[PDB]
């Protein structure tokens, strides 16, 4: 799941 | 004594009957729909003049786009108001949208036969949601202590709520404006209030589309009862 | 009379009599009639006000795509119950993959009454249903009572006045139930057999309620203007 | 990410970059990492998408609440503790936050309060959140004071999320600039790097490192 | 990170002819860190004394928590806890925390007051009772107080002699130990007076 | 979080913390105020791990609060030190323990006695001359030893307090951005502004 | 169902009185009287067994004094069953108090919570309240010598002279007739006992149908001593004021 | 647990248990609120049956909810410590989350709640009690006064009684209170609060309890001398 | 968390004309010792399905259970129960895949791998896999273990694709069924010789074959080999 | 250890036009190096001209899609039969995923369909539920083949006009259903060829204001  | 959910031999449960009759001892609010809006309107009642009666609180905002009036015993409504916004901020949250005025009001209506031996009795309040939403526009609903709502063009409920019911079946057409509903609630309230109308016994309201809920000043009231004499007597 | 006080309490002749003034709620109901062909169910209601100002009680509910039902008596009660329905239907079609059998719906409905009928602090429901349904054997029609007894029937009618309604549907037994891939036909044949019923009123665009469901017909319901081709 | 805000004489300004990336995958280049609470709080988001997200459009349904109970708009002060105190709770679980709560209120005036997924709650001035805070630091530390303009403010914002996105690899995209002043938030536009970058290059002098 | 060695500490105790004595150290530390030299790690209910080494937030809840069970055992019973019947409480008390227990040494002494008979014991952590006629030891210099109690330890000693051999195996005990000493305190108990005598000992 | 230093004086309790916040490579503030005011006469300062040290601080402050109304009376600072330590006491056997270590200064006006209260995260409180919290000790705890006096004025407790500042500022590795320094006495809570 | 045989002990009677508290006041009215007074220099607290046998073991009994730690005692009037379940409660809080701030429970704490209990039974719970008063007889380094008294209501009042029990309209006359402010401990205790030997619905007091303890600070130096009266003391002070 | 539905409808739509829990308030000592135009005060009427009284210890009948916020009641003594323990704690946790003291406002309105909730719960009596709270909301210097009731209803009010002939010194002050100018000063609002009592009490000696609450947390309580200075200046300007 | 004891190698199966056809060895492995001999791991539900099951026995015996209660559950207030509300293939494997799925999902899972071969009451074939973690698939030919490796290439040389169906016949589809168990025992080390096959089609319904046999194997050229090189 | 987790392969393709959408995936299903499947569908109508997939775990996949589906019921059952509409949609989606924060659905989901406005609509989601509009996106095994294929060629990413000294840029503009179902058909047999989980077959639903129509396609099978 992606970061920011 | 007997059983709280219990059925009377003519098939009614005595319990919910009964709180009718605690909203029929209650003040009078009074709902009118029209194709610009609808418009809430109760009688404050203060019980005594060192009262200040501004921090009588019978008209409620639900959400922008839906607005409530109560009669009986206002105490019972305030866990009803809770419940409501919370539905109707829960569903904003959910669907990213505003939530339909039947769907709120039949949330409520949930809540209502919810007791027996769950809380202990039912609610003595009723309430009149008004609101508006995009598929079936400006809507007016009565909310029973029975678990039953019923939309209606205009409804009064209250200890003046028949004669002031008789009243709204004459003067309510499918064409009538929003400032023509004002009076009309001023009208009928006045007519049945036992003190005489005036800003501070009295309170407006109203929901559009375009600018959401909103209580009416005092202020502002106050110039739609002197526009209200003056029409009455200009015949 | 000192037995009536719940339901847990039988009376000297075995009667419960809060079984009985449930059922006295029905009654007092705005009728509802059902009836079914080999290929279609129908539902018509007769829906009631609280006055000309007020808009008209809804008595029609759907289940799933193939069934559905309608109310006679307390509606909360009939909410509580359709949903329960509506939750049935649905862990048969997700575990299963499986359209619930609507004499199984039957079933489910029976044993939910029952169970409030005899505990001590509940209360039975206050409400009649007529299911109606299209599933692997053809077409049914349900009458639930809130004593438990479910029945299936050709045809119905439940509600005050319900009589006359139920006498006429007896008459035209032999003519309805051979009404087969015709919806409107079928349709006509329950409108007339709900003005058997009527005093003083007749059936309105407003007043009419309307469902159906059928081999090639998901279960639908006509309110509105979408009735006026009945009157 | 890169994200920042800080008070001045003339409110408060907030700019945000828009990448989101999957280890070293860049993800999206358009992501919008400023919330819009109310006309008058903003919230930025760095750290787990879905935990900002998700939590801070929670924190807006909560502060709604709040005016509908208390018919007063919220503080910045009990908004951003409805968060932290959110958070705490999680505490341990494995949340990954790094919110900055924005926004004027009356008894507070301009307010900006960092909030984070271990508890951290902090008051104050100027903040930069998120794996380029410390570039965007060094740009807003040597040009920040108390008596900027408006104008000056939100290039200065502007320009420091600008030499994050340049320098940290999981910074870029674009720049969101918000101003928030005693009326309110306003927006001020969606700046792309592609554009943005030769643009200051060119009219600034800087970015000597780069081969123009 | 070994709970009973983190804040270090000692307890001995000693019978006598018609007497008993009990001595601690005054050592608070974390790990290297010497905190306090005020820290006592004996009390006291009615009678009977209770030494306790170990965690030094378990010696303190301890302590809280059989003085709050001696006073209601006094107010129900109309009479003091002796020290047979408290050490019975502490054992079920600790035992009560099987798998989760204090970090404690506890130590009892005292003289039955219908009896005349001087009275020690020791526990492990979870409650296992150790009685001895002659000596208890414990804390993180119980292997010295070992060696120093068996070899200078003889019957029937008097309370002006006990006094001396009890003090010479905790002063000589602590000395070899980097978590104890800072500080001494000896109980010389009789049937009906108590001496608390401080010793002076090396301040390292 | 990091430096809390306390020393009881003759007359007054002085605690000292340091203002910096960091996290990772950054400093992200260096006015930050480690302490609550528990009651007028009861001042708590606080070190250790992020987010559970405020929780805990004013979870505590809002127990004493509620007392003093209820009773409307201010609890002894040895009184609230025992509340303290039996928080800790339970917390460090809970799932999720407060990893919070406290400094507790307070004059009790019954006594009229300065007194000063080091409990850390376990539970392990006790009441001492001077005292501090993390590795400022290591360096404090050996320079009071030979500095402090029993009888010494506030005035004198401040000057033994900025030789402790300049030898962790002169010895210690990080930069904690000095102190904010408050005086707990007869009068009650006041804040030194220029240190 | 069960509802039929619910005597529905926690409701108003149409005047707003709560039926049970009220007929539990009554039963308590029967109960042996028990006074408190406060002097300047200590209290008193002297209360009346009832109607005794001469069979009854004197000495080592207990029925209307008890210990609820070492600085406060209470008077009881009404069931003893009922009022043991409380005492026990009211030790055990004493003790949690302690235990968390290390210091003494102030007075009023330990009667507050007490009385707090019996307004729970008469609230909630569909239970029968507890038909016991009490006379609280305590010290604290706050408010000094305090007396209070709780009744199942859960309302509680503080005294300088207070009685329990059985004629209270006539102790509290006689009570308010004699006493004054500036008073000592030993005129405190003659004047609980001669107003008991006036109130008895028995024909002459004797030590054999008595109770009777103080709290001074008649220790040595600023501490507090609770006496516990035995047979032979109380035998000695009914005659040294005459009485016997 | 006990499960009963003690409150419930009539045929009549009352609640008899709420409406008998109006009754127990009307039973008990009187108590008055009159709000001026910088102040309130709370005054309470203490009845002398009881001599031999410790006033020190007694449970005073004006109770500190908050610094800045009091509360004052008519009814069963043992229920108002359940609603002023339950407001205390709300107090404190209203500070914790919002980081601001209640309004008076929000801090009638939860007590309010309380009440009701205990009139439609099953197995529990509504609470025999009406109160009178007042205060000033944070960095506010106008006056609040509200009242509430066993049915859960509160309003706020320019002057308020509450309890035992609160109809006689309701009349009072529906006649000697001027909305368009309140009481100016302290001294003209206690004056007015102890007249109001006066009408009903019998003697003002150790009859009557006087608190005054001022902006910004100023809360006192007036003492014996003080009160009987107000009781001998009315009773000289009575004989004209 | 679990580990599989006693356990069943492949399970393989395919689409003909007018139905499937499934089969699966009768062995019950311990390891690397072949223990049990006498196990079936076929086992039908009605007369017009087969459930086919590969993996831990014991977990393999529950599935009997609650597939045996299934059909008693069915039968329950049902006058159709043996007509048109009998169970169908569809029924079955959608009640398996939920508990599969759902015991996966609480970390307790039947450590199996399962194909539903049947014909529907319409008349369409039914084949489907699901397996302990809850995947399903479909495909005109399916097998678990080592058949998926060794079995499906063979059997897809059959029916490739959707329009091979129809081209095949039960005696061609069942031949290479046959084929495919012979080259399982040849590769297979927790294979055994003896095996049940059933067919479920539309027309003749449900056919269980028990004790059957491979043979016609290929070992003669094995006297040629020797040595490992030189 | 049991490892509740597995990978199932396949990719999948959303662009959005002016008056339409589409929503692509390829009909592969894949265990380690074994095909599962040839023709396994992974693009579901689910009602309210939304279309949906959810590409990763396969388990998770269908259980998602399954609660999905079920939720448009429920909220025609529960509103008056009102029409879902795409955005509220994509926000009860992020609350399915969040609602396993803890316990995530192992997949990358994208749904496709209209706004309120007619406009072809595409939302994305990562496993836990955060979400997005976007005019394109490419999810599953080969989504970092395909997605910088789609930025050059949709959103017109790092084209400029010729002649202008790299300082225009190649114009926004809407793509007809003509030219996206090209970009589509291209992309996937892209991704075969270099991705050993992609191949078999091709599967494309197309939502218009008329409905929802498919266009099936062979792909390499190797
Ligand atoms: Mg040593
Ligand atoms: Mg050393």
């Amino acid at each position: 799941a992606p970061l920011x | 004594d007997r059983g709280v959910s219990t059925f009377s031999p003519e098939g009614r449960l005595f319990q919910v009957e009964y709180s009718l009759e605690a909203i029929k001892l209650g003040s009078t609010a009074i709902g009118i729909a029209t194709k610009e809006g609808v418009v809430l309107g109760v009688e404050k009642r203060a019980t005594s003049p060192l009262l200040e009666s501004d921090s009588i609180e019978k008209i409620v905002e639900i959400d922008r786009h839906i607005g409530c009036a109560m009669s009986g015993l206002t105490a019972d409504a305030r866990s009803m108001i809770e419940h409501a916004r919370t539905a109707a901020v829960t569903h904003n949250l959910y669907y990213d949208e505003d939530i339909n005025v039947e769907s709120l009001t039949q949330s409520v209506c949930d809540l209502a036969l919810r007791f027996g031996e769950l809380m202990s009795r039912p609610f003595g309040v009723a309430l009149l949601i008004a609101g508006h939403d995009a598929d079936d526009g400006y809507q007016l609903f009565h909310a029973e202590p029975s678990g039953t709502f019923y939309r209606y063009n205009a409804k009064a409920i209250g200890s003046g709520s028949e004669g002031a019911q008789a009243e709204l079946l004459n003067e309510w057409h499918s064409s009538l404006t929003l400032k023509e509903a004002e009076l009309l609630v001023l009208k009928i309230l006045k007519q049945v209030m036992e003190e005489k109308l005036d800003e501070n016994n009295a309170q407006l309201s109203c929901i559009t589309k375009q600018d959401g809920f909103k209580i009416y000043d005092n202020e502002k009231t106050a110039e739609l009862i002197k526009e209200l004499k003056e029409k009455e007597a200009a015949e | 009379n000192n037995y009536d006080g719940d339901t847990v309490t039988f009376s000297p002749t075995g009667r419960l009599f809060q079984v009985e003034y449930a059922l006295e709620a029905i009654k007092q109901g705005s009728v509802t009639v059902g009836l079914r062909s080999n290929t279609h169910a129908v539902l018509v209601a007769l829906k009631r006000n609280a006055d000309e100002l007020s808009s008209y009680q809804k008595k029609i509910i759907k289940c799933d795509e193939h069934m559905g039902l309608s109310l006679a008596g307390l509606a909360p009660d009939a909410r509580v119950l359709s949903n329960y329905l509506r939750q049935q239907c649905n862990y048969s079609s997700l575990v299963f993959n499986r359209k619930l059998a609507v004499e199984r719906a039957g079933h489910l409905l029976c044993d939910k009454a029952q169970k409030n009928t005899q505990s001590y602090g509940g209360r039975p429901y206050g409400v009649g249903l007529l299911i109606i349904g299209y599933d692997k054997s053809g077409a049914h029609l349900l009458e639930f009572q809130p004593s438990g007894n479910v029945t299936e029937l050709y045809g119905t009618a439940i509600g005050a006045r319900s009589q006359g309604a139920k006498t006429y549907l007896e008459r035209t037994l032999d003519t309805f139930i051979k009404i087969d891939g015709n919806p409107d036909e079928l349709i006509k044949a329950g409108v007339e057999a709900i003005s058997q019923s009527l005093r003083d009123e007749s059936l309105t665009v407003d007043n009419l309620s309307i469902a159906i469901v059928g081999k090639d017909t998901p279960f639908t319901i006509y309110d509105g203007e979408a009735v006026a081709k009945y009157i | 990410t890169t994200t920042l805000a800080f008070r001045f004489q003339g409110g408060i300004i907030v700019a945000v970059d828009s990448r989101a990336t999957a280890g070293n995958w860049v993800a999206s280049q358009t992501v919008k990492k400023v919330i819009e609470i109310n006309p008058f709080l903003l919230g930025t988001m760095a750290g787990g998408a879905a935990d900002c997200q998700f939590w801070e459009t929670w924190l807006g349904s909560q502060c709604r609440l709040h005016e509908l109970r208390e018919k007063e708009r919220i503080s910045v002060a009990a908004a951003s503790k409805i968060l932290s105190n959110l958070v705490y709770q999680y505490k341990g679980a494995g949340l990954s936050m790094g919110t900055m709560i924005c926004g004027y209120t009356r008894k507070e005036g301009p307010t900006i309060y960092y909030v984070d997924s271990d508890g951290t709650r902090l008051k104050g001035d100027i903040f930069c959140v998120g794996s380029g805070q410390t570039f965007a630091y060094g740009v807003l530390d040597s040009n920040y004071k108390w008596d900027l303009s408006v104008e000056d403010a939100l290039y200065l914002g502007k320009r420091s999320i600008l030499a994050a996105a340049h320098r940290d690899a999981y910074s870029g995209g674009s720049v969101n600039l918000y101003h928030v002043t005693e009326d309110g938030w306003i927006y001020h536009g969606n700046h792309d790097v592609g554009e943005l970058f030769w643009k200051v290059k060119e009219e600034e002098g800087s970015f000597n490192n780069v081969i123009g | 990170s070994d709970p009973s060695s983190i804040n270090g500490g000692i307890v001995v105790a000693m019978t006598g002819k018609d007497c008993v004595a009990i001595a601690c150290d005054l050592r608070l530390g974390s790990q290297s860190l010497g905190v306090s030299n005020k820290f006592e790690k004996i009390f006291h209910y009615g009678h009977v004394f209770l030494g306790i080494t170990g965690l030094a937030t378990d010696v303190t809840t301890l302590n809280e928590m059989f003085r709050y069970k001696t006073n209601l055992y006094k107010l129900k019973e109309e009479r003091a806890i002796e020290p047979e019947t408290f050490t019975q409480l502490v054992s079920s008390s600790l035992y009560e925390r099987r798998f989760g227990p204090y970090f404690v040494g506890p130590v009892v002494a005292g003289i039955n007051s219908k009896s005349g008979k001087p009275f020690i014991a020791g526990f492990d952590l979870i409650g296992c009772i150790d009685e001895a006629k002659d000596f208890i030891v414990s804390g993180t210099a119980s292997d010295q107080l070992f060696g120093m109690c068996e070899s200078l330890y003889e019957p029937n000693l008097e309370p002006e002699d006990l006094f001396e051999t009890i003090s010479q195996a905790l002063l000589n005990a602590a000395d070899r130990d980097a978590l104890s000493g800072w500080g001494a305190v000896v109980y010389i108990i009789k049937k009906d007076e108590v001496v608390k005598r401080y010793l002076k000992m090396r301040q390292d | 979080m990091d430096i809390i230093l306390g020393i009881r004086v003759q007359d007054s309790v002085i605690l000292a913390s340091s203002k910096a916040v960091t996290r990772g490579i950054s400093v992200l503030k260096d006015s930050d105020d480690k302490t609550r005011q528990l009651s007028p006469h009861t001042l708590m300062s606080f070190a250790g791990e992020a987010g559970d040290t405020v929780q805990f601080a004013e979870y505590i402050q809002a127990n004493i609060q509620l007392y003093s109304i209820r009773e409307d009376y201010e609890l002894s600072p040895q009184a609230v030190s025992s509340f303290v330590r039996q928080e800790l006491a339970k917390s460090i056997r809970s799932r999720r323990p407060y990893q919070v270590n406290v400094l507790i200064g307070g004059y009790d006006k019954k006594k009229n006695k300065p007194e000063l209260y080091q409990i850390d995260y376990l539970g392990t409180k006790v009441e001492l001359p001077y005292g501090a919290h993390g590795y400022s000790g290591f360096y404090t705890f050996s320079l009071l030893d030979h500095h402090y006096r029993p009888d010494m004025t506030t005035e004198e407790g401040l000057d033994l307090l900025k030789l402790c500042v300049q030898e962790l500022e002169k010895r210690m590795p990080m930069d904690f951005k000095g102190v904010i320094v408050k005086i707990v006495d007869k009068d009650g809570i006041r804040q030194v502004d220029d240190f | 169902g069960s509802r039929r045989y619910d005597s529905r002990t926690t409701i108003f009677s149409p005047e707003g009185r709560l039926y049970q508290v009220e007929y539990a006041l009554e039963s308590i009215s029967h109960a042996g009287t028990a006074i408190g007074i406060m002097a300047s220099d200590g209290i008193v607290l002297a209360a009346e067994r009832k109607v005794t046998s001469t069979l009854l073991e004197q000495d080592t009994s207990t029925e209307k004094l008890y210990k609820l730690n070492d600085k406060i005692a209470v008077a009881v009037a009404g069931l003893t069953a009922d009022a043991e379940i409380l005492i026990n409660t009211a030790r055990i809080h004493a003790q949690n108090y302690l235990k968390t701030y290390n210091e003494d429970i102030p007075v009023e704490i330990l009667v507050r919570r007490l009385s707090d209990i019996k307004q729970g039974y008469t609230q909630h719970g569909g239970l029968r309240p507890f038909g016991v008063s009490f006379i609280y007889a305590g010290y604290d380094d706050r408010y000094g010598y305090q007396l209070y008294t709780s009744n199942p209501s859960g309302n509680y009042t503080g005294w300088k002279a207070i009685s329990v029990g059985a004629n209270t309209s006539a102790a509290q006359t006689l009570l308010q007739m004699d006493y004054k402010d500036d008073m000592k401990v030993d005129d405190a205790i003659e004047l609980a006992l001669k107003t008991l030997s006036k109130t008895t619905d028995s024909s002459a007091l004797t030590y054999d149908r008595l109770e009777f303890a103080t709290i001074r600070k008649g220790a040595n130096d600023g501490e507090v001593y609770q006496k516990i009266f035995k047979p032979q003391e109380i035998k000695d002070i009914l005659v040294k004021t005459g009485i016997t | 647990g006990y499960d009963r539905a003690l409150s419930i409808f009539s045929p009549d739509g009352h609640i008899f248990q709420v409406e008998y829990a109006l009754e127990a308030v009307k039973r008990g000592t009187c108590a008055v609120g009159v709000k001026g135009k910088n102040c309130v005060v709370l005054g309470c009427e203490r009845r002398s049956t009881l001599k031999l009284q410790d006033t020190r210890i007694t449970p005073s009948k004006v109770s500190k909810i908050d610094s800045h916020v009091v509360l004052s009641f008519s009814g069963l003594n043992a229920d108002s410590r359940i609603l002023i323990e339950k407001a205390r704690v709300e107090a404190q946790s209203h500070r914790l989350t919002l980081e601001d003291p209640v309004t008076v406002e929000y801090l009638t309105r939860y007590v309010a709640g309380v009440q009701q909730r205990y009139t439609q719960s099953g197995g529990v009596r509504p609470f025999g009690v009406s109160t009178l709270i007042a205060g000033f909301d944070p960095r506010d210097d106008e006056p609040k006064l509200y009242q509430t009731e066993p049915s859960g209803i509160y309003s706020s009010w320019s002057a308020q009684t509450i309890g035992r002939n609160s109809k006689t010194v309701r009349e009072f002050l529906e006649k000697n209170y001027d909305r368009k100018e309140p009481p100016a000063t302290v001294e003209e609002c206690v004056k007015l609060t102890v007249r109001s009592l006066l009408e009903v009490v019998q003697t003002g000696a150790k009859n009557i309890e006087i608190t005054v609450v001022k902006p910004d947390s100023d809360i006192v309580a007036l003492s014996s001398e003080e009160i009987n200075q107000y009781v001998t200046q009315i009773e000289q300007e009575k004989q004209e | 968390t679990q580990q599989p004891i006693v356990t069943g190698t492949s399970v393989i199966s395919m689409k003909y004309d007018n139905g499937v056809i499934i089969a699966a060895d009768n062995l019950g492995s311990y390891g690397s010792l072949l223990r049990f001999n006498g196990v079936e791991r076929l086992i039908p539900v009605g007369d017009n399905t087969v459930v086919g099951i590969s993996g831990d026995i014991s977990d393999m015996q529950h599935i009997e259970r609650l597939l045996k209660d299934l059909v008693t559950e069915n039968a329950y207030d049902n006058p159709l129960a043996d007509a048109e509300e009998a169970l169908e293939p569809s029924y079955i494997f959608e009640y398996l895949a939920t508990v599969m799925y759902q015991r996966r999902s609480k970390m307790n899972p039947l450590w199996n791998a399962i194909i539903v071969a049947g014909v529907q009451s319409n008349g369409d074939q039914f084949l489907r896999y699901v397996n302990l973690l809850g995947v399903t698939y479909s495909s005109p030919t399916l097998a678990t273990g080592f058949g998926a490796h060794m079995a499906n290439p063979l059997l897809r040389k059959v029916v490739d694709r959707e329009s091979d169906i129809p081209k095949t016949t039960v005696q061609v589809a069942e031949e290479a069924i046959v084929n495919a168990m012979r080259v399982l025992y040849y590769r297979d080390a927790r294979s055994s010789r003896n095996f049940s096959l059933a067919i479920i089609d539309k027309n003749t319904g449900l056919t269980f074959k028990k004790n059957l046999q491979v043979e016609n194997m290929k070992w003669d050229f094995a006297k040629d080999i020797k040595g490992y090189g030189t | 250890q049991f490892n509740p987790y597995g990978d199932n392969g396949g990719t999948i393709l959303g662009i959005a036009g002016e008056d339409f959408a589409v929503l692509a995936g390829d009909t592969r299903n894949i265990t380690d190096y074994s095909i599962n499947s040839r023709y396994e569908p992974k693009v579901f109508d689910c009602g309210d001209n939304i279309v949906m997939s959810a590409n990763g775990f396969a388990a998770d996949g269908d259980a998602l899609v399954k609660r999905f589906k079920n939720s448009v019921k429920w909220y025609h059952f529960d509103h008056n039969d009102k029409k879902l509409s795409i955005n509220s949609a994509a926000r009860n989606i992020q609350h399915l995923l969040y609602g396993k924060r803890f316990f995530p659905y192992y997949v990358h989901t994208i749904i496709a369909g209209l706004d309120e406005d007619g406009k072809g609509a595409v939302y994305s989601f990562d496993p836990v539920g955060s979400y997005e509009r976007e005019q394109c996106r490419a999810g599953g095994a080969a989504a970092s083949l395909i997605m910088p294929f789609l930025d050059n060629q949709v959103n017109f990413k790092n084209q400029y006009e010729p002649g202008t000294n790299g300082k225009v840029k190649k114009p926004l503009k809407y793509l007809s259903v003509e030219e996206v179902i090209k970009l589509v058909r291209d992309s996937f047999t892209s991704a075969t060829e270099r991705h050993i989980q992609v191949g078999d077959g091709l599967e494309i639903l197309i939502v218009t204001k008329d409905g929802v129509r498919k266009e099936f396609y062979e792909l390499k099978r190797d």
